[PDB]
C-alpha cells in the first residue's frame, strides 16, 4: 500500500500520499475555541474548531497554535489536528498506511518519543518513520550535496550535507521565524498608527506580510528612498474595507532576518550563520557547499531574498570562489515533495519502524533507527 | 592326439599342401582344422595362430608339427537349438532373413557360400526347418 | 560399464559440434582408443571428470519422437533432426508434447488439401507429426470441451513463424466447413505487411526481427464454424523508438517513409534523407542490404487500402511519423546550470508545429518548463536540459505507442465480424530467448518475458505428465516439478533488478554506476543466481533456464526513464489541424510509470490471456544462416535449440521416465531375450520377471498398468544385450557353416 506522508510545522500542515507530486490537504495548524457566551439556543455549539474552520469562524473564536518552534507544547490539540487530518481531510483509515513524520533537528527527544507513542497507541499506524526537514529538501531539489537553509514558522536551521552524509558538528539552529516576523510587523506598524492585539488580528497581519513585504537589495538606499518618495508606499484593505498605507516598514520587516538585532537577538543573520556553518566543516568540502544553496520553507519566499544572499555571501566569502543560490518556486512544499520521494523508494521500505520492534522496545527504539 | 590321429591329421594336412613343402599357409590352418572336425571362429583361428599379419597369413608356411599345437589349442546342443529359435514360433526361418544375418553380421561369409549351403533346405515359402538343417550340418 | 569395445560415442569437433566414433578397446577406470572416419585411429583424453556421451542405437535414430530416444543429450537431438531433415526431408518433429519445426526454404507440397482431409479424422499419435496435428488437437479440444485453445510459436523472426501460422489458419478454414462464411485468411495475410512494417526492426543478428508479441484470436460460432478474428498485441519494444545500439535500425516504417520522400504526396513532410534525423541516424547503418525501402512502401500502403484504412488516414499516419522525426531534431540550449531554452526560430520545431497544428510559442514554452499544481495554486517550474531531453523522448515514445494501438484497433475493425463469438482458438507469435555479445535493457525484457512463458510451459507439462502417471496408476511422487520462481523472484519481485532500476530512476543523481553498485550489495552474495563478471563493475550475470547471460549497465538506466508532462500532451490534444492526433490520445500514473513497469504490466496481461487457456506449442528453428534451399548446419542449430528451450525440455525430461513402451511391442523385440522356458500366458505378468532379471536395479523403471516406464538409457542397454545375444547366435551359425563349406571345398578338391 501507499504510505502516508505528513509534514507539520508551526504553520501549515501538509499531508498527502507518497508518490503524489503535490500535497492533497493544506490547512493552518490552528485549534480554536469560542471566547464569547453562546446566546442562541440550538446554535450547534462545538467543542473546538480545526484548521479551515478556525480560519472562517475566527472572529468569534480565539486561535491557538499547539507548536512553538517545532516543539509540540500541548499534546491534546496536536492529537486533534492529526485526527482531523486523517479522518476528515485524507478520509483514510491510518491502520492501513505507513506514516512519515517530519521534524526540525536538535529538537527535544521526548518530542519524538511522544510523537511515536501517539501513532502506535492512538491510531495503531502499522509503521512509522521520522525525517529531518532539512534532509528532505535535497530530494526535492535533486541533489546529494549542498547546505539546506530551511525556515518556516518556528525553527530556522542549516544542515550541510555532502555526498549523502550529514555533518552534525556543523548543524545550526535559530528562532527567527515567520511568527517573529509577524509579531515584529505588528509592533512596527504601530508607528504608522495601526494596532492589532488579538490572534485573529495577527492572522490579518500575516496576510499583510505575505502580500506586501520584500527584501531590500540594499537596505540604506531604500531607507533613504522611502524618506524621499511616496512611490514606494503601498496600501491594503482590511477585511471590512477600511484601507491602510504602509511604508518602508514593508521592506523593513524581513530586513530583521538579516539583522536579528532589530528584534533584539544578539545573533547574526541567516547569511552569517550560513557562512559560519560552511566554515565549521572541512576545506575540502567547502567549495561544494558554496556551489549549492537550497532554500526551503515559506519565509524564504519574500521577493529578492535570493539576490540579497547572492550579494551578501559573495561579499563575505573568499572573492574568487563563486557562489550560487538555488530557490525552486515549489520550495514552500519542497519538504513534503522530499518526503513523497523518500517514502516511495523501495530501499526505504526496509527501514520503517515496525509495530513488533516498537512493542518489544518501547518508544525509545525511534532513537536507534531514525537518527 | 594318438599316433593314429596324428597320422590321419598329417595325411589331411598334406592334402592341403599346394606347394609340396609339407606345409600349409596360416590362412589355410582354419580350413585344415575344419576338415579335421574343429569349428574355430576367425578370431579364435587368428588367436591360436598368434594373430598373424595379412602378409604372413597369406604367404608364411608352417609344417604339420608347428600347426599341431594350434589344432590342440582349438580342440581344448540345447544352446544351438535356441540360437536357431532366435530367428523363428512355427519352426521356420525366412531365407531372406537368414541370408541377411549370415552376410551382414559377425564374421561375414560370401553370398555364394550361403547359397551353396542353403540350397535345397528351404521350402516354397522360403522357410528352413532349422532343427533338420542343424542336424544335417552337424552330422 | 555401458562402455565396451564396439560401442559408439560422440566426440567434440569445431567443424560440427560432435563427431561419431567407435571404441577400439574396452574401457576401464586414462585414455580411450577411438575410430573416426578421418585420422581414423586416435588418442582420446579424459577430463581430470566425465565420459563422452554414449550414442543411441540405430533402431531408435530417425523416429518421430525425440524423447523416445534412450540417451538424451545435445548430440542425439542434433543428429536425429539432422538425419530426417537432409536425408528424409521430414521437417516436423515431436519433443514431448512440443512440436519442433525446421524451416525449409523450398516450399514443400505436403500442405495441400488431400492431406488436410486425411489428418482431419486422426488423433495426435495416429500420424507422423505435422502442423495439422497441432491445429487438429486444438480444434478437437475446443469441440470436446468448451475451453478456448492457444497455439504458441517461438523462434527468431526469420524461422518461418508466419507460414506455420498461415497453414494452421488454412486447417481451420478447410475443416470448419466455414470457407463461404468469412475469409479471415485473406484478411490476416493482407494485414501482415503493415504490422511487419511498423512492428519490426533490424536486429544485428538478423533482419526483420519482430519486437512485439502478436496474438490473433480466431472465433467460432457454437456450431464450431468460423465467425471472424480479433488481434491483440503485447510486449512492444517502446524503448526502440528513440535509441539504437550500433548496427541496429529503428522500426522499418520510419526508413520506408524517409525513402518515399521523393514522392509528391509527402512533399509537405519535408523529410530528409534517412540519416539526417537524430532518431534514425544513431545506429550508423541506414540501409538494410537486400531490400528496396521505397518498394516495400507500395506493398505497405496496398495492404492498408486492402484492409480498409482511409486513403487520407494513410497520409495522417505518415504525417504523424514525420512529426516524430522532426521532433527528434529539436536541440536545447542551456540558459543556466539548471534551466534551458529552445533557440530563436529553431527549424524542426517550426516544422513540427505546421505538421501537428499546435502553436510554436506554447510548445516552446512547455518543452522548457514543467507544471506543478498544488490544490490552490500552480507553479511553472523550469527544468534542466538533461530532463528536457528525456521529456521529449518520452513524448516521442508515447506518440508511437498510441499510434500503434490505433493502427492495431483499426485492423481489428476490419478483422472483427459482428456475430457474437461462442469461443475462440488463438495463435501467438513471439520472440524466443535472446543473447548477444553485448546485452542491454531490450534483451533483459525479452529474456524476462521468455522465462515467464517458460514457467507456464513447465507447469503445463508437469500437469499433463502427472495426469499420465495418474491414469496408469504409478505413484506420481516419483517425479518432481522443476521451478524457476527463484529467478523470477530476482527479476520481478521487490528488491529485484527491475525494482532497484525504477528506484535509481527517481533517486537524485542516479546513474548506471550507482545502480550496479547498489545491486552488488543486495544480491551478489545473498542470491545463488546473481553473479558478477570478474574483471568489471559495470556488468552483472544472471543464470536463466537456458544459460548465463551478461548484461551491461552502461545504457541500461536511460532506457528505463519514462515520464510525460501533462501539459505537453494536452497541447497536442488541443490541436486544430487534423482529426487523427486528437483521436490517438483519447481515453494519471500512466505518465509516471517507467518503461520496465509498463512492460511488467503488459506481460502480466499476456500471462492472464494465456492462463485462461490450455496452450499448444510450436518451436521454429532456423537450421542454417544463409537461406540455402536445403542445408543443415549444426553450429547454428545448436544455438537455436538452446534459445528455443528444446534442450531444457529434454534436460528436464531426462530426469523423468521419458521412455515409454507397450507390452506387446516389448514382446515384439525382446522375446528374443526371453527364454521360451519362461514365455508365459499373461503379457502384463510375463515381463515383470524378465525385466527385473535383466535389470538388477528395480528403481530404474516402473510397471504401469498398460505401459512400461524406463529411466533414460536402459532401453539402449536392453538393445545392446539383445544385439550381443544375436551376435553370439550369428557366431555359432557362421562357425558351423564355415566349417561345413570348407569341408565340402575339400571334397571338391580331392575328388
Ligand atoms: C529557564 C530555562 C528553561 C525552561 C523554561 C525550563 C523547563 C523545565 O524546561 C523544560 O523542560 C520545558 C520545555 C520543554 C518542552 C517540551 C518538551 O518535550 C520538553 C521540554 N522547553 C522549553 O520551554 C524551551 C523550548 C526551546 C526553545 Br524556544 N528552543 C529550543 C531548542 C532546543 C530545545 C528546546 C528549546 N525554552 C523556551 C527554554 O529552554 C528557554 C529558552 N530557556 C531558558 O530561558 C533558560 C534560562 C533555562
Ligand atoms: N508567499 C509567501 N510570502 C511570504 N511569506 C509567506 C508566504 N507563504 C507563507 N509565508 C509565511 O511563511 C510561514 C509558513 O512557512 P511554512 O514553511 O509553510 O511553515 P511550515 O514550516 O509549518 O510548513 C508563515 O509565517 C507564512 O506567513
Ligand atoms: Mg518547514
Amino acid at each position: 500500500t501507499t504510505a502516508l506522508v505528513c509534514d507539520n510545522g508551526s504553520g501549515l500542515v501538509k499531508a498527502g500520499f507518497a508518490g503524489d507530486d503535490a500535497p492533497r490537504a493544506v490547512f493552518p495548524s490552528i485549534v480554536g475555541r469560542p471566547r464569547h457566551q453562546g446566546v442562541m439556543v440550538g446554535m450547534g455549539q462545538k467543542d473546538s474548531y480545526v484548521g479551515d474552520e478556525a480560519q472562517s469562524k475566527r472572529g468569534i473564536l480565539t486561535l491557538k497554535y499547539p507548536i512553538e518552534h517545532g516543539i509540540i507544547t500541548n499534546w491534546d490539540d496536536m492529537e486533534k489536528i492529526w485526527h482531523h487530518t486523517f479522518y476528515n481531510e485524507l478520509r483514510v483509515a491510518p491502520e492501513e498506511h505507513p506514516t512519515l513524520l517530519t521534524e526540525a533537528p536538535l529538537n527535544p527527544k521526548a518530542n519524538r518519543e511522544k510523537m511515536t507513542q501517539i501513532m502506535f497507541e492512538t491510531f495503531n499506524v502499522p509503521a512509522m518513520y521520522v525525517a529531518i526537514q532539512a534532509v528532505l529538501s535535497l530530494y526535492a531539489s535533486g541533489r546529494t550535496t549542498g547546505i539546506v537553509l530551511d525556515s518556516g514558522d518556528g525553527v530556522t536551521h542549516n544542515v550541510p550535507i555532502y555526498e549523502g552524509y550529514a555533518l552534525p558538528h556543523a548543524i545550526m539552529r535559530l528562532d527567527l521565524a515567520g511568527r517573529d516576523l509577524t509579531d515584529y510587523l505588528m509592533k512596527i506598524l504601530t508607528e504608522r498608527g495601526y494596532s492589532f492585539v488579538t490572534t485573529a488580528e495577527r492572522e490579518i497581519v500575516r496576510d499583510i506580510k505575505e502580500k506586501l513585504c520584500y527584501v531590500a537589495l540594499d537596505f540604506e538606499n531604500e531607507m533613504a528612498t522611502a524618506a524621499s518618495s511616496s512611490s514606494l508606499e503601498k496600501s491594503y484593505e482590511l477585511p471590512d474595507g477600511q484601507v491602510i498605507t504602509i511604508g518602508n516598514e514593508r521592506f523593513r520587516c524581513p530586513e530583521t532576518l538579516f539583522q536579528p538585532s532589530f528584534i533584539g537577538m544578539e545573533s547574526a543573520g541567516i547569511h552569517e550563520t550560513t557562512y559560519n556553518s560552511i566554515m565549521k566543516c572541512d576545506i575540502d568540502i567547502r567549495k561544494d557547499l558554496y556551489a549549492n544553496n537550497v532554500m526551503s520553507g515559506g519565509t524564504t519566499m519574500y521577493p529578492g531574498i535570493a539576490d540579497r544572499m547572492q550579494k551578501e555571501i559573495t561579499a563575505l566569502a573568499p572573492s574568487t570562489m563563486k557562489i550560487k543560490i538555488i530557490a525552486p518556486p515549489e520550495r514552500k512544499y519542497s519538504v513534503w515533495i522530499g518526503g513523497s520521494i523518500l517514502a516511495s523508494l523501495s530501499t526505504f521500505q526496509q527501514m520503517w519502524i515496525t509495530k513488533q520492534e516498537y512493542d518489544e522496545a518501547g518508544p525509545s527504539i525511534v532513537h536507534r533507527k531514525c537518527f | 592326439f594318438n599316433k593314429d590321429q596324428l597320422e590321419e591329421f598329417k595325411e589331411a594336412f598334406e592334402l592341403f599342401d599346394r606347394v609340396g613343402d609339407g606345409k600349409i599357409l596360416y590362412s589355410q590352418c582354419g580350413d585344415v582344422m575344419r576338415a579335421l572336425g574343429q569349428n574355430p571362429t576367425n578370431a579364435e583361428v587368428l588367436k591360436v595362430l598368434g594373430n598373424p599379419k595379412s602378409d604372413e597369413l597369406k604367404s608364411r608356411r608352417v609344417d604339420f608339427e608347428t600347426f599341431l599345437p594350434m589344432l590342440q589349442a582349438v580342440a581344448k546342443y540345447e544352446d544351438y537349438l535356441e540360437g536357431f529359435r532366435v530367428f523363428d514360433g512355427n519352426g521356420k526361418v525366412m531365407g531372406a532373413e537368414l541370408r541377411h544375418v549370415l552376410t551382414t553380421l559377425g564374421e561375414k561369409m560370401t553370398e555364394e557360400e550361403v547359397e551353396t549351403v542353403l540350397a535345397g533346405h528351404e521350402d516354397s515359402n522360403g522357410c528352413i526347418n532349422y532343427e533338420a538343417f542343424l542336424k544335417h550340418i552337424l552330422s | 560399464e555401458l562402455y565396451t569395445k564396439y560401442a559408439r560415442v560422440w566426440i567434440p569437433d569445431p567443424e560440427e559440434v560432435w563427431k561419431s566414433a567407435e571404441l577400439l578397446k574396452d574401457y576401464k577406470p586414462k585414455v580411450l582408443q577411438l575410430r573416426l572416419e578421418e585420422g581414423k585411429d586416435l588418442e582420446y583424453c579424459l577430463d581430470p571428470k566425465e565420459l563422452p556421451p554414449l550414442r543411441n542405437p540405430d533402431i531408435l535414430v530417425g523416429e518421430n519422437d525425440l524423447t523416445a530416444l534412450s540417451y538424451l543429450h545435445e548430440p542425439a537431438v542434433l543428429h536425429n533432426l539432422k538425419v530426417r531433415f537432409i536425408d528424409s526431408k521430414l521437417i516436423y518433429t515431436y519433443c514431448g508434447i512440443v512440436l519442433v519445426a525446421i524451416n525449409p526454404y523450398e516450399q514443400l507440397p505436403i500442405y495441400g488439401e488431400d492431406i488436410i482431409n486425411a489428418y482431419s479424422g486422426q488423433n495426435m499419435g495416429d500420424m507422423d507429426p505435422h502442423i495439422f496435428a497441432v491445429a487438429e488437437e486444438a480444434y478437437k479440444q475446443m469441440a470436446r470441451d468448451e475451453r478456448n485453445q492457444s497455439i504458441i510459436v517461438s523462434g527468431e523472426s526469420g524461422a518461418g513463424k508466419t507460414v506455420s501460422a498461415k497453414y494452421a489458419m488454412r486447417y481451420f478454414a478447410t475443416v470448419s466447413g466455414s470457407a463461404s462464411e468469412a475469409n479471415v485468411e485473406e484478411k490476416v495475410l493482407a494485414s501482415n505487411p503493415i504490422m511487419e512494417s511498423i512492428g519490426n526492426a533490424k536486429t544485428t543478428r538478423n533482419d526483420n526481427s519482430s519486437r512485439f508479441g502478436k496474438y490473433i484470436e480466431i472465433g467460432f460460432d457454437k456450431r464450431y464454424r468460423i465467425i471472424g478474428a480479433n488481434m491483440r498485441t503485447y510486449l512492444l519494444e517502446k524503448s526502440r523508438v528513440v535509441f539504437q545500439a550500433e548496427e541496429e535500425r529503428n522500426y522499418h516504417i520510419f526508413y520506408q517513409l524517409c525513402a518515399s520522400a521523393a514522392l509528391p504526396e509527402f512533399k509537405t513532410l519535408r523529410l530528409g534523407n534517412a540519416n539526417y534525423f537524430h532518431y534514425t541516424k544513431q545506429g550508423g547503418s541506414p540501409v538494410i542490404d537486400g531490400i528496396d525501402d521505397a518498394k516495400e512502401m507500395v506493398n505497405t500502403r496496398q495492404a492498408c487500402t486492402l484492409l480498409g484504412i482511409s486513403d487520407s488516414y494513410q497520409m495522417g499516419i505518415f504525417r504523424i511519423l514525420a512529426g516524430i522525426l522532426h521532433l527528434g531534431n529539436v536541440e536545447f540550449a542551456s540558459r543556466d546550470s539548471d534551466s534551458c531554452a529552445i533557440p530563436p526560430k529553431h527549424d524542426p520545431l517550426t516544422i513540427f508545429c505546421d505538421l501537428m497544428g499546435v502553436d510554436y510559442e506554447e510548445m516552446a514554452h512547455w518543452l522548457c518548463h514543467r507544471k506543478l499544481a498544488t490544490a490552490t495554486e500552480t507553479y511553472i517550474k523550469p527544468i534542466s536540459k538533461l530532463h528536457a531531453i528525456n521529456a521529449r523522448d518520452a513524448l516521442a515514445k508515447h506518440i508511437y505507442a498510441n499510434l500503434f494501438n490505433w493502427i492495431v484497433d483499426h485492423v481489428n475493425k476490419a478483422l472483427h465480424s459482428t456475430v457474437k463469438q461462442h469461443s475462440f482458438i488463438g495463435v501467438l507469435d513471439i520472440y524466443g530467448f535472446e543473447t548477444f555479445e553485448i546485452n542491454s535493457f531490450e534483451q533483459f525484457c525479452i529474456n524476462y518475458a521468455n522465462e515467464k512463458l517458460q514457467q507456464q510451459f513447465n507447469m503445463h507439462v508437469f500437469k499433463l505428465e502427472q495426469e499420465e502417471y495418474m491414469k496408469e496408476q504409478i505413484p506420481w511422487t516419483l517425479i518432481d516439478f522443476y521451478d524457476n520462481q527463484p529467478c523470477i523472484n530476482l527479476i520481478e519481485a521487490k528488491m529485484g533488478v527491475l525494482d532497484l532500476l525504477d528506484e535509481e530512476c527517481k533517486m537524485p543523481k542516479g546513474s548506471d554506476d550507482t545502480w550496479a553498485q547498489k545491486l552488488y550489495n543486495t544480491h551478489l552474495n545473498k542470491c545463488a543466481l546473481f553473479e558478477k563478471p570478474r574483471l568489471s563493475n559495470k556488468a552483472f550475470i544472471i543464470k536463466h533456464f537456458a544459460d548465463k547471460v551478461e548484461y551491461q549497465c552502461e545504457g541500461f538506466l536511460e532506457k528505463n526513464k519514462d515520464t510525460v508532462y501533462e501539459e505537453q500532451i494536452k497541447v497536442l490534444k488541443s490541436s486544430k489541424k487534423f482529426k487523427l492526433l486528437p483521436e490517438l490520445f483519447q481515453d494519471s500514473k500512466e505518465h509516471k510509470k517507467t518503461v520496465g513497469h509498463q512492460f511488467r504490466n503488459s506481460l502480466h496481461l499476456l500471462m492472464e490471456t494465456l492462463n485462461a487457456t490450455t496452450p499448444h506449442y510450436v518451436r521454429c528453428i532456423k537450421p542454417n544462416d544463409f537461406k540455402f534451399p536445403f542445408t543443415f548446419d549444426e553450429k547454428r542449430a545448436v544455438q537455436q535449440l538452446r534459445a528455443c528451450g528444446v534442450l531444457e525440455t529434454i534436460r528436464i525430461s531426462a530426469a523423468g521416465f521419458p521412455s515409454r513402451w507397450t507390452y506387446q511391442e516389448f514382446f515384439s523385440r525382446y522375446r528374443v531375450l526371453m527364454k521360451q522356458k519362461d514365455v508365459l500366458s499373461d503379457r502384463k505378468q510375463t515381463c515383470k520377471n524378465v525385466l527385473e532379471k535383466l535389470i538388477l536395479d528395480k528403481d530404474k523403471y516402473q510397471f504401469g498398468k498398460t505401459k512400461i516406464f524406463f529411466r533414460a538409457g536402459q532401453v539402449a542397454y536392453l538393445e545392446k544385450i539383445r544385439a550381443d545375444k544375436l551376435r553370439a547366435a550369428c557366431i555359432r551359425i557362421q562357425k558351423t557353416i564355415r566349417g561345413w563349406l570348407m569341408r565340402k571345398k575339400y571334397m571338391r578338391m580331392r575328388r
